[PDB]
């Protein structure tokens, strides 16, 4: 089959450059354009620029002259797609795309996995774990909401369970915010009955691998 | 030079709806946790293995992607495509995301968390917005200081599918220990399908 398959995800500090790779396999390599498009987490499809493995020639989109180069390795199958001077604007999932050379027409008819690049200026940082102290959701319906803020860590994953795995009805995690100062943050909320508040203990269990962190945190009720 | 369709079109399970891109014209879906599919090339090309329930129209700068008997499987992100000649250049629509309203309207709960006083005693204080258990996912979230409305410091979720299957977000407004204080009080307010809910926390008095 037609196979495009991509290198795995990269972190990098801004200013720096990376080199994303899309291996070809079950067609024959030099008779198809290869180009690249991106997506940014909050934004839509973003052209990159074409290549012609059949002699190496390039066309790139007007935003990224200057700071794209496209290359292929014919006895690999391989396209390459170096960025550099890189910004926080360029986190991004990059694609590879490949285009029938018949009729002129750019359009894509297969894609690569994509490859997550993440600018930011931090480094491996543990989250601090802070309580969401129980709060009334509903006092009708007799619920409150608690939590824990998982804040400024680096890189991606963090996990949260409840009570070691015993808590999952009405647990939900939300995905991670990169904030402006290039550090991760989540949440972790549960919904509870208020009368189980100050007879059920509630504790998030916090683990991030990249910085051996550790944290069993318990969310105790509020009071003067 | 520029593909222009509406972020947001809605329709229930069996109705007819329509995606509009203003400006050939080629539709590409994306379904999370795999590849954009092309559903129409070359304004109104359905290519083998595309179901037959999705079509394609251009009427002068207006194309159209419709999709007859919803599904609501269909709900996606959906991308309008064109080769500019003029530029050598690919562009893309701003992306259309297609949402099935396949269960009633239920509005968020809002709960919003004061800063801990471990983070406090770390000199730095974030407020955390918490909205449940509504339908459809979507909402606006805007925060205020007293009255006035805060520009900076607001980072807040794409809202993500809870396990009972309505959706939930979040919001935080980063701020500094002396303006948690300085202020009176501040807010989360949260608007959905019109509706507008808010929510207000101080600093706990003993
Ligand atoms: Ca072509």
């Amino acid at each position: 089959q037609v196979q495009l398959v991509q290198s795995g995800a990269e972190v990098k500090k801004p200013g720096a450059s990376v080199k994303v790779s899309c291996k070809a396999s079950g067609y024959t390599f030099t008779s198809y354009y290869m180009h690249w498009v991106r997506q940014a987490p909050g934004q839509g499809l973003e052209w990159m620029g074409i290549i012609n493995p059949s002699g190496g020639s390039t066309s790139y989109a007007q935003k990224f002259q200057g700071r794209v180069t496209m290359t292929r390795d014919t006895s690999t199958s391989t396209v390459y797609m170096e960025l550099s001077s890189l910004r926080s604007e360029d986190t991004a999932v990059y694609y590879c795309a490949r285009d029938d050379p018949g009729g002129g027409e750019y359009y894509f008819d297969y894609w690569g996995q994509g490859t997550l690049v993440t600018v930011s200026s931090a480094s491996t940082k543990g989250p601090s774990v802070f309580p969401l102290a129980p709060s009334s959701k509903s006092t009708s319906g007799g619920t409150a909401a608690l939590g824990c803020l998982v804040k400024d860590y680096f890189p991606e994953p963090v996990t949260v369970s409840w009570n070691s795995g015993a808590l999952t009805s009405g647990v939900h995690t939300f995905p991670a915010v990169l904030q402006s100062s290039g550090l991760y943050s989540l949440s972790s909320v549960v919904t509870v009955p208020s009368s189980s508040l100050g007879t059920q203990t509630y504790i998030c269990n916090v683990n991030h691998k990249p910085s051996n962190t550790k944290v069993d945190k318990k969310v105790e009720p509020k009071s003067c | 030079s520029v593909l222009t369709q509406p972020p947001s079109v809605s329709g229930a399970p069996g109705q007819r709806v329509t995606i509009s891109c203003t400006g050939d014209v080629h539709w590409y879906q994306l379904l999370p946790g795999a590849a954009p599919k092309l559903l129409i090339s070359h304004n109104t090309h359905r290519p083998s293995g595309v179901p037959d329930r999705f079509s394609g129209s251009k009427s002068g700068a207006s194309a159209s992607l419709a999709i007859t008997g919803l599904q609501a499987e269909d709900e996606a992100d959906y991308y309008c495509q064109s080769h500019d000649s003029s530029l050598s250049a690919v562009v893309f629509g701003g992306g259309t995301k297609l949402t099935v309203l396949s269960q009633p309207k239920a509005a968020p709960s809002v709960t919003l968390f004061p800063p801990s006083s471990e983070e406090l005693q770390a000199n730095k204080a974030t407020l955390v917005c918490l909205i449940s258990d509504f339908y459809p996912g979507a909402v606006t979230v805007a925060w205020k200081a007293d009255s006035s409305p805060v520009k900076a410091g607001v980072e807040t979720t794409t809202p993500s599918k809870q396990s009972n299957n309505k959706y939930a977000a979040s919001s935080y407004l980063s701020l500094t220990p002396e303006q948690w204080k300085s202020h009176r009080s501040y807010s989360c307010q949260v608007t959905h399908e019109g509706s507008t809910v808010e929510k207000t926390v101080a600093p706990t008095e003993c």
